[PDB]
RNA sequence: UCCUCCUAAAGAGUAACGGAGGAGCACGAAGGUUGGCUAAUCCUGGUCGGACAUCAGGAGGUUAGUGCAAUGGCAUAAGCC
RNA sequence: ACGACCAGGGCUACACACGUGCUACAAUGGCGCAUACAAAGAGAAGCGACCUCGCGAGAGCAAGCGGACCUCAUAAAGUGCGUCGUAGUCCGGAUUGGAGUCUGCAACUCGACUCCAUGAAGUCGGAAUCGCUAGUAAUCGUGGAUCAGAAUGCCACGGUG
RNA sequence: UUCUUCUAA
RNA sequence: GCGGGGUUGAGCAGCCUGGUAGCUCGUCGGGCUGAAAACCCGAAGAUCGUCGGUUCAAAUCCGGCCCCCGCAACCA
């Protein structure tokens, strides 16, 4: 985990966008290659799409993914099984 | 007699009040309790149970009576009469001075205790519960016994209803939730 | 009740770590000395302590302040 | 001889008989005879109980065996229902810490399953 | 190696795979490490149904006594 | 060769290479008596316990049991101690 | 465009199999205190004393030093005492939960480390097979290269023998 | 005492 | 028309008067080999043709049953 003297970490044109969508007020996914990204309270409630390598999958942000990143939530090896 | 004494004044009395019932002999009272060690893997020997019937025996103060098979089965490797286990009918007194020690010593003793269940009143009043390990009885010391017992108290009571025998622990301050 | 089947049934005392001193009709024989019982238990305390849900955005803004 | 909810055995020194409640091990022991007063390496046989009758009151402070399996397998089912990727790591049977499973998760996957 | 292959659409797609297949490749069964020119062949033939459970009729016989 | 129902036509009997099944024993208690006793199955609850051991509760009313085939019986039990 | 640029991913996947290692399966050993002895290296955008804070990883101030001066650097095995006394153990450390620190735009995939809790298999290993002829094998420590960080690898160095 | 084989650039 | 049997991938014991799944070949993976055989080591595998029924319990006891190995279908 990052230092507690840092503080969380996002990015900015995630957090550009993270303030957009609070006043913005709608349920549109907005799509995001930040899997690293912190998830902050005023994020919860939105469906917003993780990049995983491919493709765009869309995540609704809850209460308790508040202290995970982004990429927690896309998996990117799309594996199935051996037999 | 003591919690026999303590029924005879105190919850005679409160369950007039808290139902209206129309005479004295309306209460539900407790009848007897029944201590089952049902042991299927005493099959190799008498001396599983043997040595679990006097653990029981120890409990409270009954010999045991040595339940056998009441029908076959071979699902289980049982003939129809094999010792298979003991059972204690308390009543009178042995039964309140049981009925003080385990809602007392031996049921806050239980490891993980959360409480124990309103919901086991076998549809008619009487309450059942079973405990994990025999060692919850300050009887059973834990160096000298070797294999981890376990038995199922069952209070059979006058109740009719399923609500009344409800009242009739919670007088006693059993411990639900 | 028969006088030869019947195990030995000795009143003894049931001490605690809580002060509580008790009288129970009992088979050990020798002196009571308790662990837990129904005056100290955690169970009308501890119960709803125990569950520990924890809150979420309640320790994030913990670890940090702006 | 007993304390928690366990029966702590008898023959064994201090704080070593003391690390079989789930919720101690040898450092936590150090800091419960700490507040004790005890010194670790006497027995739990000649022992005196308003030692103990305290010390099982040290071992209440904390977490212990049925609260802190209630706990984890609260924190367990907490990533369980997150579905993320330490929860999908969980409910496969798979490392969570990131190790190596091309070989040698024998720990996770338990022994081995031979093609057939 | 003969395998029955379960699908849809599996002969209108692997009709085209028959006869001769060559390979041009250092053998693994080669320790002069010169390089051989094998050749496979595939057959792929569509999966008709069974004959028929033969069913007689006599109309079509003629009995001698 | 013996045993049980059906064929057998409401007394008894009654045939066929007619339809179906069993027996060539068992038991010193599985006998005698005295005294008690009431099953099967399902349901609700309960330590390992699980569809099914063992413990209570109620439904239930011989659907059980009878040393064995089938038939007739059996609670005043012939059933169980 | 098989050339070029950026983001995110993969090279870290996992029913399996093989090769090379590390730590174990303990008492010739573990743990706690005390105590004794190295060698060869490296160090400026650095090694970083000392002191304080912190249980710790570290942090803070900030000397000294481009180094036979100063610093990483405390060598460990050993020794002395003490307990554990043959057990899945005070052996073993996997795994897992919480909590942190450091580095770096940035530690989800996917870093090392620390703390607390946790405590798998393992009680010396079949067919077989490898190394080694003297400071060697065995065993215990140290550093460097690579490198913001990140070795149980490699390349070095000495102790016991 | 026993012990076979090595296809086609 | 009367007898014998149908059992892991395969081929057979064990069927026992009912409580209990064995072997061999083979398969899998190692070892030896430069490699392949042969050998060696370590593994696993069954709803007993099938269906009803009898007993607490069926590969078993029974009854029908599917395939076959047979045997016999004659006296004129
Ligand atoms: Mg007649
Ligand atoms: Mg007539
Ligand atoms: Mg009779
Ligand atoms: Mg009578
Ligand atoms: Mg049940
Ligand atoms: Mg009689
Ligand atoms: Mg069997
Ligand atoms: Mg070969
Ligand atoms: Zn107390």
């Amino acid at each position: 985990p990052r230092s507690l003297k840092k503080g969380p970490f996002i990015d900015l044109h995630l957090l550009k966008k993270v303030e957009k969508a609070v006043e913005s007020g709608d349920k549109k996914p907005l799509r995001t290659w930040s899997r690293r990204s912190t998830i902050f309270p005023n994020m919860i409630g939105l469906t917003i799409a993780v990049h995983n390598g491919r493709q765009h999958v869309p995540v609704f942000v809850t209460d308790e993914m508040v202290g995970h990143k982004l990429g927690e939530f896309a998996p990117t090896r799309t594996y199935r099984g051996h037999a | 007699a003591k919690l026999h004494d303590y029924y005879k004044d105190e919850v005679v009395k409160k369950l007039m009040t808290e139902f209206n019932y129309n005479s004295v002999m309306q209460v539900p009272r407790v009848e007897k309790i029944t201590l089952n060690m049902g042991v299927g893997e005493a099959i190799a020997d008498k001396k599983l149970l043997d040595n679990a019937a006097a653990d029981l025996a120890a409990i409270s103060g009954q010999k045991p009576l040595i339940t056998k098979a009441r029908k076959s089965v071979a699902g289980f490797k049982i003939r129809q009469g094999y010792p298979i286990g003991c059972k204690v009918t308390l009543r009178g007194e042995r039964m309140w001075e049981f009925f003080e020690r385990l809602i007392t010593i031996a049921v806050p003793r239980i490891r993980d205790f959360r409480g124990l269940s309103a919901k086991s009143f076998d549809g008619r009043g009487n309450y059942s519960m079973g405990v994990r390990e025999q060692i919850i009885f300050p009887e059973i010391d834990y160096d000298k016994v070797d294999r981890v017992r376990g038995l199922d108290i069952t209070i059979t009571t006058t109740a009719k209803s399923d609500e009344e025998g409800r009242a009739l622990l919670a007088a006693f301050d059993f411990p639900f939730r | 009740m028969k006088k030869d089947i019947h195990p030995k049934y000795e009143e003894i005392t049931a001490s605690c770590s809580c002060g509580n001193v008790m009288k129970i009709r009992s088979t050990v024989g020798h002196d009571l000395n308790l662990d837990v019982c129904s005056k100290c238990h955690p169970f009308f305390t501890g119960k709803q302590r125990d569950v520990a849900t924890g809150g979420r955005v309640d320790r994030f803004n913990k670890r940090f302040n702006i | 001889a007993r304390i928690a909810g366990i029966n702590i055995p008898d023959h064994k020194h201090a704080v070593i008989a003391l690390t079989s409640i789930y919720g101690v091990g040898k450092t936590r022991s150090k800091a419960i005879l700490a507040a004790a007063g005890i010194a670790e390496d006497v027995k739990i046989s000649e022992l005196s109980e308003g030692q103990i009758d305290t010390l099982r009151d040290e071992v209440a402070k904390f977490v212990v065996e049925g609260d802190l399996r209630r706990e984890i397998s609260m924190s367990i089912k907490r990533l369980m229902d997150l579905g993320c990727y330490r929860g999908l790591r969980h409910r496969r049977g798979l490392p969570v810490r990131g190790q190596r499973t091309k070989t040698n998760a024998r720990t996770r996957k338990g022994p081995r399953k031979p093609i057939k | 190696i003969i395998a029955k292959i379960s699908g849809d659409g599996v002969y209108g797609r692997l009709k085209f795979e028959s006869g001769g297949h060559r390979v041009q490749r250092v053998p693994a069964t080669e320790s002069q490490g010169r390089i051989h020119t094998s050749a496979c062949t595939v057959a792929v033939m569509p999966e008709l149904p069974d004959a028929e459970l033969p069913d007689i009729n006599p109309a079509d016989l003629r009995i001698d006594t």
